[PDB]
């Protein structure tokens, strides 16, 4: 999924 | 003979990020759940690492190039380098001394027992603490440590990449800025590159066996739920 | 006129198991990520609801009854009732005095304005508090407070339960040995048991405000990442 | 999934 990884990547 | 413009540059560039994203008091450390001496320490260093993963990713944002590649790119070498970037930084923090990562007193000195209350083996650990005791007698500068980390966050050969190539371009260009540091900046170093590339392959073992270790622990649902969704997310295999 | 055997077992056997999983003391609060006063107290919450939730399964588990449910009913009313029980359980912490659940010192005392600070709005706050005094007026004993949170996770009316047959019969056992109680045991509860039936109906409300305001946190990647994996599984929805 | 809730009903 990588919700979060996407959103620390600004 | 003399470093460039664009290879100064990018020493600037990349000194400042680690600045940025590292805390040399480890100041923040009372936020984490405390540590505790079945897996007693596994929620401290839990938080511990996810904390990490926060300033890698940080880091890696202002690593000249990163910025540029696909999103699914960044995720791929974020999610596989990650655990090797932290045991590189965590090197700041390692002291020969009492062989123990020093982050505060008798509470945030992580020495090799305490990690064995945290799902890892005694037996398996021997590497790690191998790893940091060579590289602190490797006495990096700042500038070979820092250029050490954005070259292994940018191996092209992680489980993956799709854009290889690019990937491979830019970690090419941050190993000529390297030689050249090296070559004409650091003294007595005329073995100190190649002392620093087997440092990288080292690494790829340590992320090996945390790899089988930490899937022992996300496969027991008790354990796991000490885990962060961060955590979870990086060292997972969602992709 | 007079409580049965069986009646009285199940007294019992909810009293014990509400003494097995509510630490009055609050001590194991150290071990939970400091409270902070961007969603400052968010953490702190995560952890204290997680801690909580464990409570509830370990109570839940000893309800009569409820080990005999499939798995897949088992989760449904703990997945739906989680939060209502945990606003029930938490009355015991509430005071009259200064209108906040009080913990400890001025670190686990938690007023209104600090759940603010972790992704919850101030206006739909107010019917907890609201809830919690006049719960608290209610002046229950231990026995009716048990039985009330044993009535509200066996309800058949949760959304993924399958049996609600077998659930329904179980409540309505629960129900009858709470009006037993009351009637044979609480002097002056001529009215007890349709006030206690009502706060059930304002847990529902309660349940619903929170489900649409951790929705909003659990879609925002940057909150839900300081959420515990057991709240994620236990309020999301991958039933 | 409910890994953990599985696991936590002994
Ligand atoms: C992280 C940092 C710091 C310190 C970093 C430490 C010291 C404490 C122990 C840590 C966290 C190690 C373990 C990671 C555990 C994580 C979970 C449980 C999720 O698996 C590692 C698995 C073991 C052994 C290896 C092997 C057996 C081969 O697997 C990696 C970096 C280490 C301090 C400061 O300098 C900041 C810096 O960012
Ligand atoms: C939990 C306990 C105790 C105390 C329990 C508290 C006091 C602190 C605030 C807590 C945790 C409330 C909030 C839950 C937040 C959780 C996340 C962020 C995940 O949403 C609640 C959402 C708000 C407002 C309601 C409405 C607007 C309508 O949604 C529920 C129970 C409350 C103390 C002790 O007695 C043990 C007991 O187990």
């Amino acid at each position: 999924r990588h919700k979060i990884l996407h959103r620390l990547l600004q | 003979h003399m470093l460039s413009d664009e290879q100064m540059q990018i020493i600037n560039s990349l000194v400042e990020a680690h600045h940025k994203t590292y805390d040399d008091s480890y100041s923040d450390f009372v936020r984490f759940r405390p540590p505790v001496r079945r897996l007693s320490m596994l929620p401290h260093l839990a938080d511990l690492v996810s904390y990490s993963i926060q300033k890698v990713i940080g880091f890696a944002k202002m690593i000249p190039g990163f910025r540029d590649l696909t999103a699914e790119d960044q995720i791929a070498l974020l999610k596989s380098s990650a655990i090797e970037i932290i045991m590189l930084r965590s090197n700041q923090s390692f002291s020969l001394e009492d062989m123990s990562w020093s982050c505060g007193g008798p509470d945030f000195k992580y020495c090799i027992n305490d990690v064995t209350k945290a799902g890892h083996t005694l037996e398996l650990l021997e590497p790690l603490v191998k790893f940091q005791v060579g590289l602190k007698k490797l006495k990096l500068h700042e500038e070979e440590h820092v250029l050490l980390m954005a070259i292994c966050l940018l191996s092209p050969d992680r489980p993956g990449v799709q854009d290889h190539v690019r990937i491979e371009a830019l970690q090419d260009r941050l190993c000529d800025v390297l030689q050249a540091y090296i070559r004409i900046q650091h003294p007595g170093g005329r073995l100190l590159y190649a002392k620093m590339i087997q440092k990288l392959a080292d690494l790829r073992s340590l992320n090996e066996e945390h790899s089988k270790q930490y899937r022992s622990l996300s496969f027991q649902p008790e354990h796991s739920m000490q885990l962060t969704p961060l955590v979870l997310e990086v060292f997972g295999s969602e992709v």
